[PDB]
């Protein structure tokens, strides 16, 4: 039958949890400073006020999730397109992700096979939003001791449209998941995959972009290796 | 002369405003990203006291707190378990393991630390 | 026949609603104070901590529905009975309201209908949260200008048992739901209740965490004049 | 003369802390707590800016937008709207009631403030 009431029950716990943590850190980090003016140096000042600037953005991330869940079973989610250089799109988002990658180890790299500028006609903010995901996905599910972890967006034109293929050094993910990684609120319940923030819906709103876009989103991936997730969106007009 | 803590937790956000929180005191703090790297350090110093989180990678605390009512000399070491995990279970589980006292996260860092010297005296 | 799947919608749409007004404090505060060092004396600055400290314990009280909701689900919501004198446990909880009432002038009063001690084999942590839970609602649903407000907390020994009742000269309820704002996720869609926040869990939660101690809750209220919320506990041993 | 900025919104926790920034740049601030108060103030004065919410007791901000642009006084007063409604069709119907720019909560402080700086030149 409707087992989506079973599986929205777990989605209330997760966003339980991924409230959880960054509460944490901004419940403490503010009464620390409020208690002990006169034992912060200014450094140690500023550096736990941008703890709870950077951790209430995570609570930001889950907060648009929300919304964007609210617009996907109301059927509400839309787009905007305008003329808009993808290269300079795609360094506008691995800036975004940068600091929170070096959070992980892990750097990023932007390689691109075709002449920039690339002149798309899309709406700069869901693609940017796109490729945010899944550079978060990169580092949220980097291998957890090894060293040199990446993500690499690599932006190509094939088969009359533009190609985005975001690789990472990950966990990888089994082909038996493959399959269902895009639904709402799947996620692969592993061992590693213990104290991960996680959602679910990231992918479910990325394929549902990518569609109104008339493109498609697809991953390879072998467990060990790492992850290969590809977008293709027509060029437009 | 000023006690020793051993700071065991998987986060570093959190680690670093406890570790803030506890040198306000005058108390040194070693760090321990995981079980199994916390316990090569039990081999080296023994603490004053030592906080614990339970979910982490390698070693949870679980297993953490049950070694330390195996061997010896760590029998009687305080352990503040300090832990997102909120179940009745999950306490009464660290409880049965030798942990004296359990504080949910997030938590109130007064009084965690009132909870420390509490410990301490 | 399982409207639960669209009640639980609107409720994933109240948890955002929830979040995001204390977000956009602890955001907006935080980025201030980290620019404004130089600008910022001495009282604003622990002032605007407030704020952030103040607006966190919201959003904790936030993660504590949702934790609850999961104990409801699951039906592993348990309680913890010592003895415990009630005179002292509702001037717990009249105390750590005192201030969010006087942030809209309502005064918080105790009359006790017997002589003190009351003891009675209660979880004290719940009944706290219980009395806390519908003291909350009487300031919430306070009316919005008004003179002299309150809300009080009336002990009594009435059937058996401990009679708590807690009155307000609040907005009131509606007769028409006057039996189902103890369901899970129900609010009363008013006019009067545009920008008050809730996920209608807390009358839901107050309701089981009552009868797990073998008590009843109902209420009485008239539109206009105000409500009178009853909960009556056995005495126990 | 300094520029006179009407602030009309129902949370004293938000005007608190856009009063506060407004009055970094030099700016003098008017509060309002709902639309009906923010109009009332409006025959005293005429501010060089208003920053706006939509949903307020008595009167909401569509009432406000709208009323702004049927008296002549006011139609060329620059309104910012700043609200919790992130709604796909509550910003385009803002900006059909005259609404220069519309701003969405959680928000910058500082984004704010360049954006106000921009429609005060
Ligand atoms: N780059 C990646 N490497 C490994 N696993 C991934 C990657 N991206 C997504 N996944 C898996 O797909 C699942 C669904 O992803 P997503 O919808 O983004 O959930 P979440 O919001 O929890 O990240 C996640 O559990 C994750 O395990
Ligand atoms: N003291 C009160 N006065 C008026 N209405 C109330 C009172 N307490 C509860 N209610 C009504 O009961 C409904 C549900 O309350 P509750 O379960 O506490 O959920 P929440 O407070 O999270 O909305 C609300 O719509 C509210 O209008
Ligand atoms: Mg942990
Ligand atoms: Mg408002």
């Amino acid at each position: 039958l409707k087992r989506i009431d079973r599986m929205k029950t777990e989605f209330i716990a997760n966003i339980s949890h991924e409230l959880r943590t960054p509460l944490t850190a901004i419940k403490a980090y503010a009464e620390t400073i409020y208690n002990s003016l006169g034992e912060l140096d200014l450094s140690t000042l500023k550096e736990f006020l941008e703890v709870i600037i950077d951790q209430s953005n995570h609570l930001e991330n889950l907060l648009n999730e929300l919304l964007d869940f609210s617009r996907l079973e109301r059927k509400s989610l839309q787009i905007n397109r305008e003329k808009v250089d993808l290269c300079d799109l795609v360094e506008s988002a691995v800036n975004a992700i940068k600091e929170f990658a070096s959070s992980h180890n892990v750097n990023v790299l932007f390689e691109s096979n075709v002449p920039c500028p690339v002149e798309a006609y899309i709406d700069p903010t869901r693609i940017r939003q796109v490729l945010l995901n899944l550079l978060n996905n990169g580092v949220k599910y980097s291998k957890k001791d090894a060293p040199d972890k990446y993500v690499k967006v690599i932006l190509d034109e094939k088969d009359g449209g533009v190609l985005i293929i975001v690789e990472d050094n990950g966990i990888g993910i089994p082909d038996h998941a493959k399959d269902r990684i895009f639904e709402q609120f799947y996620r692969v319940d592993s061992s590693l995959t213990y104290e991960v923030p996680g959602t679910g819906l990231g992918l479910a709103i990325t394929k549902e972009i990518v569609e109104l876009h008339g493109g498609r989103i697809w991953v390879e991936s072998e467990v060990g290796k790492g992850s290969r997730f590809f977008v293709w969106i027509p060029k437009d007009r | 002369m000023s006690k020793k803590v051993l700071l065991v937790d998987d986060s570093a956000v959190l680690r670093k405003i406890v570790s803030f929180n506890l040198k306000k005191e005058g108390y040194e703090v070693i760090e321990a990203e995981n079980g199994q790297i916390a316990l090569e350090k039990l081999s080296e110093f023994t603490p004053d006291l030592i906080v614990l989180d339970i979910m982490m990678p390698v070693m949870d605390g679980f297993t953490v707190l049950k070694k330390l009512q195996e061997k010896e000399e760590w029998k009687r070491i305080p352990v503040i378990v300090l832990t997102a995990k909120g179940g009745e279970e999950d306490e009464s589980l660290a409880l049965s393991l030798g942990a004296r006292k359990v504080m949910r996260k997030p938590f109130s860092p007064s009084q965690f630390i009132e909870e420390v010297k509490h410990l301490l005296n």
